[PDB]
C-alpha cells in the first residue's frame, strides 16, 4: 500500500 | 504576479486556507482581463496545482478536466511547467513521462536559487520514487527537503509531510522503528498545529508502516484514530482506511469484523467512484466466498495492472496467494504467488 | 618509502596489477606507515583477487585488529568497507562507506573521488541498488573519462553499469555497456580482461533469455589460461550448466560437471558447490531426493547472506517444479524468491 | 547471478 498525501 | 507568487508561497506551505483565498482573490484579476500570456500561463499552471494541493491535503477529489489535457519562455514558466505536468502524470501513474518531466525540471532548476523551490522539487521528485519503492533514492532527494523545512520557519506541514515520505521509505526497506519514529514526529507537528485533519491522514499513513511490521492491533487503533475524524470520512481517502482494515481484519482472522466495514465501502462508493479502490476492496472482499472467488481476483488483478498500480498487484497478489496455499489451491497460490514477482520486477524496472 | 607506497596505491587505482606486484615486492624490505603498508598490503590482495581471481589470503589485517593522518583514517574504512562488502557483510560495508564518504570531502583528489564512488557503486548494484549504484559510478566514469591511465577502469565501471542496466530490465542498454567494455579490452590486449567482461556479459545474455549467445559468452571466458585458474571459474562452469539445463541440452553437462569436480578438487568453494548442486539436482529424477537437494543448496545459500542466488535459483527451481505438475514445490520456492528479493532490498541494519 | 571483478 502507497502513503495518502504526498 | 506578485499575488500569484503569494499564491504558490502558500501552496509550497501547504496552506489550504491561505490558498483557498489567494484562488478566490485572483480570479477577478484574470476574468478576460490580465492580458501578458506569460502571466496568463502562470494562472493557468497555478490553478491545476492548486487543484492538485487540495486533492493531496484536503483529499477534495480531482477535476476530470485538467489543463494539461490538451496542454504540452520565462524559464521559471518553463520549469513550473515541466515539474506541474510532471506530478499531473506522477498520480495518474504514467511514470515513465512523470520521469522524463522532472529531469528536465531539474535540469532547469540549477538556475532558480529559491531554496524553498528547491526543497519543492526534491520532494515531489522524492514522492514519485518512493511510490515506485525506489527508497534510497527517494531518501537522498528527501533528506535535503527536509534540511532546508526545519531550517525555516512557516514550513511545518512539509515538514511533517516530509516525514512521512521518510517513514514510507524506511518502511520499505524494513526499517520500521525509523518508520514509526518519523510518523510520530509527523504526529507531534500536526497537532501542535490543531490539524485534525492531517492528523487523521498521518495515522491513515503510520497504519500502512504496522501493518508492514505485522504489528496489526497497532495497525488498526491507527486506523480508528483516523476515521474518527469526520472530515477524513468525507475525503476521496476514506476507502483507503477501509480496505486498510478489511485487509488487516482478514489477515487475522477477524472475518467477523469485516463485513461491518465493507458496507461503509458501499456508502463511499455510493457517492465517489475509486475504480482501484473497488477493484482491491472486491479482492479483499471476495476472498470470503472458491473459483467465483478466484475469478473475482483474477479480474481485480488485472485491472490494476491495466492501470499501472504494481504496488497493489504485489500486495493483494501475496494475500491471495496465501489464501490459495491455506485452501491447498497450490496451482492458483503459485499463479498469484508469480503476479507478485512480476508486478515488483516491472515496477523495479523503468 | 611513502612515495614508493603513493606510486604503489596509484597503480592499484588504475588497476596496474602488474605495477602493483612490482611495486609490492619492491617494498617487502615501526611508525604509522606501517598501518599504511598494511592497509595498502590488503589493498593490493584485494585488486588480484578482482582483476586476476587470485585467492584472498585466509588472515586479514582487518579481522583481528584495534587518530592518525586523515588520509589513512580513509584508507582504512575505505579498505575494510571493501572487506566487509565481499563478505556480504553489507550492514557494516555501508556503515564504514558512510565514514570514509566524510573523511572523502577534505581528500581533494578526483581519482580519488572516482574510485570511492566505484566501489560504493559496485555494492549498491550487488544489492540490486540500480539507481543508487548508476548515480554513483556515472560520476566515477566521468573522472575517469576525463583522465588518461584509466581505461581499465572505464572498463571495470562499464560493467556495473551494464549490470545495473540488467537489473533495470534495460537489456540492448546492458549489453552496450558491456561491448563497449570488451573493446577496451582488446586495445588494452587484455586478454585476461576480456575473459572476465565475457563471464559477466553471459549474466546479461542469460537474464534476456539470448541462451545462445549466453553460451557463448562463456566458451569464450574459459578459452582463456588465466581465467581457468583464477576462483572465477567456478561461476562460468557454473552459468554453463544452468544455461544448458534451461535449454534442455543436458547431454552436455556431464562435460562441464566434470570441469567443476576438478575445480572443487584444488579450491573450496562452497558458495557454487551448493549453486550447483541445486542444478544437479533439479536433474535427479527422484522428487524427494530432488527437493531436498534444493532446499539444502538454498537454505545454505540464506546461511551466507548470497540472497542474489537464492533468488535467482529459487525462480528456476519454481519454474522446475512447475513443468512438472508439482505446484505444492512450485509455490515453496516461488516464496522463497520474494523473501529473498524482499530482504535483499531490505537495510535492517543501516 | 552477480558479475565479478567489480
Amino acid at each position: 500500500e502507497r502513503p495518502v498525501g504526498t | 504576479a506578485n499575488i500569484l507568487n503569494d499564491w504558490y508561497i502558500a501552496i509550497k506551505q501547504q496552506d489550504a486556507e491561505s490558498a483557498e483565498r489567494y484562488f478566490e482573490e485572483v480570479k477577478p484579476l484574470f476574468d478576460e482581463m490580465e492580458e501578458d500570456q506569460e502571466v496568463l500561463m502562470y494562472y493557468s499552471l497555478l490553478e491545476e496545482r492548486h487543484k492538485m494541493l487540495l486533492y493531496q491535503v484536503k483529499g477534495e477529489e480531482l477535476p476530470p478536466h485538467s489543463y494539461f489535457n490538451e496542454n504540452h519562455t520565462d524559464h521559471m514558466i518553463e520549469y513550473y511547467f515541466f515539474l506541474f505536468e510532471a506530478l499531473y502524470e506522477s498520480h495518474k501513474r504514467n511514470f515513465e513521462k512523470a520521469i522524463t518531466l522532472f529531469k528536465i525540471a531539474e535540469k532547469k532548476l540549477k538556475d532558480i536559487p529559491d531554496c524553498i523551490e528547491r526543497a519543492e522539487f526534491y520532494s515531489k521528485v522524492a514522492s514519485m520514487y518512493m511510490m515506485l519503492r525506489q527508497s534510497l533514492i527517494s531518501l537522498n532527494y528527501i533528506n535535503d527537503s527536509i534540511q532546508i523545512y526545519r531550517e525555516n520557519e512557516g514550513y511545518k506541514r512539509k515538514l511533517a509531510t516530509s516525514l512521512m515520505i521518510v517513514g514510507q521509505n524506511y518502511t520499505d526497506l524494513g526499517l520500521y522503528e525509523k518508520a514509526e519514529e518519523s510518523f510520530l514526529e509527523a504526529i507531534r507537528i500536526s497537532r501542535v498545529l490543531h490539524d485534525s485533519l492531517f492528523t487523521a491522514l498521518i495515522h491513515h499513513n503510520l497504519s500502512i508502516t504496522y501493518s508492514a511490521a505485522n504489528r496489526s492491533q497497532d495497525c488498526i487503533n491507527a486506523l480508528k484514530k483516523a476515521i474518527r475524524n469526520k472530515e477524513w470520512r468525507d475525503s476521496v481517502y476514506y476507502i483507503n482506511s477501509l480496505y486498510m482494515f478489511l485487509k488487516e481484519l482478514y489477515k487475522i482472522g477477524d472475518v467477523n469484523k469485516m463485513p461491518y466495514y465493507y458496507k461503509k465501502t458501499k456508502e463511499y462508493f455510493k457517492r465517489k467512484e475509486n475504480k482501484v479502490y473497488e477493484a482491491k476492496i472486491n479482492i479483499i472482499y471476495g476472498l470470503l466466498q472458491q473459483r467465483k472467488s478466484i475469478e473475482t481476483c483474477r479480474g481485480g488483478i488485472s485491472y490494476l495492472y491495466e492501470v499501472n498500480d504494481l504496488d497493489s498487484v504485489f500486495d493483494l497478489s501475496l494475500v491471495i496467494s496465501e489464501h490459495c496455499e491455506k485452501h491447498g489451491l497450490y496451482k492458483e497460490a503459485l499463479e498469484f504467488s508469480k503476479h507478485a514477482i512480476l508486478a515488483e520486477e516491472k515496477m523495479r524496472h523503468l
